[PDB]
RNA sequence: ACUACCGAUUGGAUGGUUUAGUGAGGCCCUCGGAUCGGCCCCGCCGGGGUGCCCUGGCGGAGCGCUGAGAAG
RNA sequence: UGGUGACUCUAGAUAACCUCGGGCCGAUCGCACGCCGGCGGCGACGACCCAUUCGAACGUCUGCCCUAUCAACUUUCGAUGGUAGUCGCCGUGCCUACCAUGGUGACCACGGGUGACGGGGAAUCAGGGUUCGAUUCCGGAGAGGGAGCCUGAGAAACGGCUACCACAUCCAAGGAAGGCAGCAGGCGCGCAAAUUACCCACUCCCGACCCGGGGAGGUAGUGACGAAAAAUAACAAUACAGGACUCUUUCGAGGCCCUGUAAUUGGAAUGAGUCCACUUUAAAUCCUUUAACGAGGAUCCAUUGGAGGGCAAGUCUGGUGCCAAUUCCAGCUCCAAUAGCGUAUAUUAAAGUUGCUGCAGUUAAAAAGCUCGUAGUUGGAUCUCUCUCGGCCGAAGCGUUUACUUUGAAAAAAUUAGAGUGUUCAAAGCAGGCCGCCUGGAUACCGCAGCUAGGAAUAAUGGAAUAGGACCGCGGUUCUAUUUUGUUGGU
RNA sequence: UACCUGGUUGAUCCUGCCAGUAGCAUAUGCUUGUCUCAAAGAUUAAGCCAUGCAUGUCUAAGUACGCACGGCCGGUACAGUGAAACUGCGAAUGGCUCAUUAAAUCAGUUAUGGUUCCUUUGGUCGCUCGUACUUGGAUAACUGUGGUAAUUCU
C-alpha cells in the first residue's frame, strides 16, 4: 500500500496500417503547415478529435429530449466554443461531425503567436515560446500546444522580463556590448 | 506426484550446489585466493589493503 | 482475521466523508460509538477537513485536549469518536454551534444553529422493551434508553430531548401528511412529507414521501426521520431545504450565480 | 564415435492410499502428596472484671482437625 | 404489562435451588474546598446485567474451468432420516445409543486434472465475444511439514509454547538455542526483478498516554516496466533557382513581391551544463525562483531498423571464390519512426480459421446401405375482479399456475463513462474563486439470482363427457356455539 | 475507420492455411540531453537464510524509604523530578505471499425468532430485612552470597 495514484493514459493512436501514401504526405502537410515536432503530435490531435466525434455519436444514437443528451452535448458543445473550434452560432451536435483536425491545430499557442504578429514565422513562433518570450495574460507559458482559449487570445503577449519584451539585454548583446 | 518429483530433483540440485559452494574456501578445501588490481595511477592500494 | 480490525484504509472509507487519494493510506476509522461507521463523521475530519481549524491530525488532537469540544453536551475528547445525525457539536470558546444533519446529496452539511436550537435534539425511537419490575424502556437510535417514555410513543416515532437532562421533552408519530428526512439510500438527505407506507410481512416497509415541489420518492422504513409534525420541520433545515435539483438546474443555478455575481 | 528406447538387480532412496501393530506431546478424569500454613495441647509468660476466661511474641510434640499444593 | 407476520418473546405470580475450581450488592486514586461530629462538588479507575458499536461464526437462494481413455457413488469405520442424550457460544450425525434404509447421479453425480485463491477489475471493442486478473481495495488461506495446546473478549497465534518429521546453529560432548511467504540484504533458481540508507514531519495505529513507540507508513537511492510534457536551432542580408503581378506580341525590364537552396556573411535569443543565494524539507535532494559563467563545424556532432522479389524505399561501388553468370565481406544512396528503435516468446485484433450474432460438408477438409427405433429439441388454426366488517374507500379471497416484459426499493470505494476546475499545457489532482467572503468535492453505469407492484400480447399448463358439474333454495346425519338461561347446579 | 499487402498455376478464378501488420505482456539488444508521474524476486524454488532492525506503553488520577537527583521546617507519613520493578493494557491489528482450495473460496441476496462479543455510548449500580475512622499473608525492584563453557538460565 502506498500513497500514490497510477491513473495515467496513452494519448495517441499508431495507425494500423503503418505504410500508407495517403496519410503520410496529408501528416507531413499538417507538419509543415503548423511547426510540429513529430508525427506524434498530429496522432495526438488526432485522437482527440477521434474522441469527440465518438461522443457527439453516442449523444447523437439518444433520442432529442433524453436529459443526458441536453446536458451532455451543451457541455460539449460549449467547451467546443470556448477553445473556438466552434462558431458561437452553430451549437448543433451534427456540426461537430463536421470538423477537422486543422481546427484544433489552428488554436495552439504556436499558431496563435504566430498569427499575432509576434513572430516571424511559425518555427519561429515554436521558439519564442520554448524559450520564454511568450506569456498568456501575466503567466510565462512554454508550451507551443497549450490550446488557446477565445477569453486568452485578446491577453498573449511578450514577457515583460523578456529582452524582446520589458528590455533587460540578453546574454550575447551583454556580452558583445562590454567588450568596448 | 508431480510435487513430490520436484521436491526430489531441487534436493538433487541443492545438495550438489552445497558440497560444490562449501568446496572452496572452507577447512576441507584450498584458500580462497583473490588478485587485488587497481586500476587507475590516483588508487592508494596500501590504504585498500590495510 | 483472528479479532477485530484496528485500521481503515482511504479508499475503503465512506465516501461522504470526502477523503482524497493521495492524502495517506489511512482514513481515521472511527471509534466504537453511539454511530454506525459508514454513518457517521469522526471528529477530525469534521475539525479538520470541514472547519479547517486545524491542519494536521495532531494539532486536531491539540484542540480536543484542552477540552474546547462538546458533542451532545459532553466534552468528548477522542479524536475519532463517532458522531452522527441530529448530533449537537458545540465549541464555546468560539461561541459556535452545529448540528450534523445531511446535504440533498448525502453529505454532513457544516450546518450552524442558534445557541437555544442546541438545547435539544430528535432521536428516532428504535426499540421498546419491558424490563424487570415492568419497567417501559426506550432505545433510541444513538443508543440511548430511557426510562418509562410516554405509553403513546411506538417504535419509529421521534423523541425531541433535552441534553443537559436527558428526558424526553416530545414526540411525534410516524403518520401520513407527516414531514420527514431520509437518512439512507439512493434519497438520502431529501426532505419531504409522508403520504404512503405500503407494509411488507417478513421483509422491510417501503414509505413513500412527497416533495416540496411535488417530487415523489420511496424509501425502506429503516431510512426514515421523522422530523417535523405535518409540514413544519423541528429543526433548522440546511440551505438546501431537502429538494435535490438535477444537474441542468445546478448547472443553471451556477451560471446564473456567476452571472449575477460577477 | 554420437543420438535415443527396453532393462534383470525385492538394486538403493523417497511419496500417496490403505491392512495389522506400536505410538511422542498436550488436554480431561481417578489417584498420589514431596513441601508450606492455620486451629487445638503445653511451656516462657504480660492485665482486667476479682485462681473462670481471654489479650499478644517465640518454642515443643501430637498420620488430631485440616487448607493450599509440585514431581509422578 | 408491552411487542412481532409468527414465541416456548418481554414483563408478571407461586415452590424452591443457587456449584468453595464460589455472581452482583466499590476495604481504590486525584483536584478544589465549603456548610450546620454530621452533611457535600467535580472527576479517574473498576463493575453483574440489558442495550449499542466493531465485528465474528454458523446457515438461505442463485451463480465456476477442463476431463467418460472417470458411469455409478456414499453406506461395516455416519452414508440419508427419526427419538433421547453428550459436547459446543449456539441450530445441526457434531458425537454416542437404538431404530428406519435411506441420500446423489447423463439436467454429468462420483473421481481426476488445472501453468485455479475468488471477486472489484484489465486488454481488445460496432455488437456479441475472446484473453488476462500472483499483484497495493474487499473476502479467504498460510507462516519449513503435520499435530496439540497456554493466556485471553478474541488465536488452534508461530517476530507464543510443546512434540514428531525434514533441515540446520553453538558446545569444554555434559548441554543450549531455531523458523525473513516482514524491511533491507545474501545464496540458489533462472530469460526474468532495486539500498544491509534517513525519519515518525505527514497518514494513521497502539499504550496508563496532548508527551512514548511504529522497516505500518513517509522520504531519498537503483529504475528506458509504463504513461505525460518536451531541446538538438531561429532570423536578416547576399548569390543562384522557381512562382506570381505591372509594363511589352514575345524576347525581356522589374531597388515588384513571394517562396526555397547555400563549402557565404552577420550579431540577436537561449537553454543543456558549471555554480552563489533563497525556497523546498523532519534534515535534505529534485523541481520552481534568481546572481555569475555558459554556442558557430552553435565538435554542446541522434539513434534504431529496413530497402536493388510485393505495403515506404536503388538502373549504385569495391574486394573474394565457382563455371559473363555467380557463395562470402565491407561500403554509398534512399525510406520509416524518433529519445527512442529492433528482436524472441505468449497472447489478442484483422478472423465469419470455432461461427449465438455468423462458417461449412456434389466435384476442394467433411452427409451414414436403408428402414424401424427412448430420451432430448421442435410443434397447425381457434376462446374479447369481487365478498364481508370499520372511515365513495380501507382490510380479505384473489383471478389456474408459470415462463416473459415493466416499475419501485435496495445494491463498497478505487477503476471506466462523464460534470466543474488555466496542474505554465498535459498525464493528473480534487481542487479552488473574489475583495474576510464565495464555493465544489456532481451524475451515469453496475449481468444474473432474489424482494416490489403492474402488464396479459406470445408460449406452456388446468378447469363439466361412467357427470358422485356449477348456482339456488328444502333439508336429514355427525361433530361443533365461548355466549342473549342477574350469582349459579343445568338434561 | 467494422481497412488492408503478399505467398501453390504456363496463365485465370477459388478453397485453404501461413507470412507481413496492429495492441498487451515478459525478456533482451543498440541508443539516450531536459522535465512530470510511476511498476518493480509473482512466473522457476509456500526454495534456504549470515547480520541489523520490524511491538511497545504513564497521567493530577494503581504501587516510590534507589540521595539517581532535589527545596522545606524541622517531631509535621508522603514537596517535586524520577531509573528499576510489581500491576494494567496492547502484542488476535498492521505487513507478506498465493502453496492449498472447484458448490469449497467468493459475489449478490437473506437469517440469527439459533449465538458470542474487549472496548465506546446509554441505562442499572441504599430495590436484598441479614476492624469498618480500614482487614490478612506474601512477593519483586533493592541489599547480599552463588552455580554453569554457553541463553532474555536462574
Amino acid at each position: 500500500p502506498v500513497a500514490r495514484s497510477w491513473v495515467c493514459r496513452k494519448t495517441y493512436v499508431t495507425p494500423r496500417r503503418p505504410f500508407e501514401k495517403s496519410r503520410l504526405d496529408q501528416e507531413l502537410k499538417l507538419i509543415g503547415e503548423y511547426g510540429l515536432r513529430n508525427k506524434r503530435e498530429v496522432w495526438r490531435v488526432k485522437f482527440t478529435l477521434a474522441k469527440i466525434r465518438k461522443a457527439a455519436r453516442e449523444l447523437l444514437t439518444l433520442d432529442e429530449k433524453d436529459p443526458r443528451r441536453l446536458f451532455e452535448g451543451n457541455a460539449l458543445l460549449r467547451r467546443l466554443v470556448r477553445i473556438g473550434v466552434l462558431d458561437e452560432g452553430k451549437m448543433k451536435l451534427d456540426y461537430i461531425l463536421g470538423l477537422k483536425i486543422e481546427d484544433f491545430l489552428e488554436r495552439r499557442l504556436q499558431t496563435q503567436v504566430f498569427k499575432l504578429g509576434l513572430a516571424k514565422s511559425i518555427h519561429h513562433a515554436r521558439v519564442l515560446i520554448r524559450q520564454r518570450h511568450i506569456r498568456v495574460r501575466k503567466q510565462v507559458v512554454n508550451i507551443p500546444s497549450f490550446i488557446v482559449r477565445l477569453d486568452s487570445q485578446k491577453h498573449i503577449d511578450f514577457s515583460l522580463r523578456s529582452p524582446y519584451g520589458g528590455g533587460r539585454p540578453g546574454r550575447v548583446k551583454r556580452k558583445n556590448a562590454k567588450k568596448g | 506426484d508431480q510435487r513430490h518429483r520436484a521436491s526430489q530433483l531441487r534436493k538433487q540440485k541443492k545438495e550438489a550446489v552445497l558440497a560444490e559452494k562449501r568446496q572452496l574456501g572452507g577447512k576441507d578445501g584450498p584458500p580462497h585466493q583473490v588478485l587485488v588490481v587497481p586500476l587507475h595511477s590516483r588508487i592508494s592500494l596500501p590504504e585498500a589493503m590495510q | 482475521a483472528r479479532g477485530p480490525k484496528k485500521h481503515l484504509k482511504r479508499v475503503a472509507a465512506p465516501k461522504h466523508w470526502m477523503l482524497d487519494k493521495l492524502t495517506g493510506v489511512f482514513a481515521p476509522r472511527p471509534s466504537t460509538g453511539p454511530h454506525k461507521l459508514r454513518e457517521c463523521l469522526p471528529l477530525i475530519i469534521f475539525l479538520r477537513n470541514r472547519l479547517k481549524y486545524a491542519l494536521t491530525g495532531d494539532e486536531v488532537k491539540k484542540i480536543c485536549m484542552q477540552r474546547f469540544i462538546k458533542i451532545d453536551g459532553k466534552v468528548r475528547t477522542d479524536i475519532t469518536y463517532p458522531a452522527g445525525f441530529m448530533d449537537v457539536i458545540s465549541i464555546d470558546k468560539t461561541g459556535e454551534n452545529f448540528r450534523l444533519i445531511y446535504d440533498t446529496k448525502g453529505r454532513f452539511a457544516v450546518h450552524r444553529i442558534t445557541p437555544e436550537e442546541a438545547k435539544y435534539k430528535l432521536c428516532k425511537v428504535r426499540k421498546i422493551f419491558v424490563g424487570t419490575k415492568g419497567i417501559p424502556h426506550l432505545v433510541t437510535h444513538d443508543a440511548r434508553t430511557i426510562r418509562y417514555p410516554d405509553p403513546l410513543i411506538k417504535v419509529n416515532d421521534t423523541i425531541q430531548i433535552d441534553l443537559e437532562t436527558g428526558k424526553i421533552t416530545d414526540f411525534i408519530k410516524f403518520d401520513t401528511g407527516n414531514l420527514c428526512m431520509v437518512t439512507g439510500g439512493a434519497n438520502l438527505g431529501r426532505i419531504g412529507v409522508i403520504t404512503n407506507r405500503e407494509r411488507h410481512p417478513g421483509s422491510f416497509d417501503v414509505v413513500h414521501v412527497k416533495d416540496a415541489n411535488g417530487n415523489s420518492f420511496a424509501t425502506r422504513l429503516s431510512n426514515i426521520f421523522v422530523i417535523g409534525k405535518g409540514n413544519k420541520p423541528w429543526i433548522s433545515l440546511p440551505r438546501g431545504k431537502g429538494i435535490r435539483l438535477t444537474i441542468a438546474e445546478e448547472r443553471d443555478k451556477r451560471l446564473a450565480a456567476k452571472q449575477s455575481s460577477g
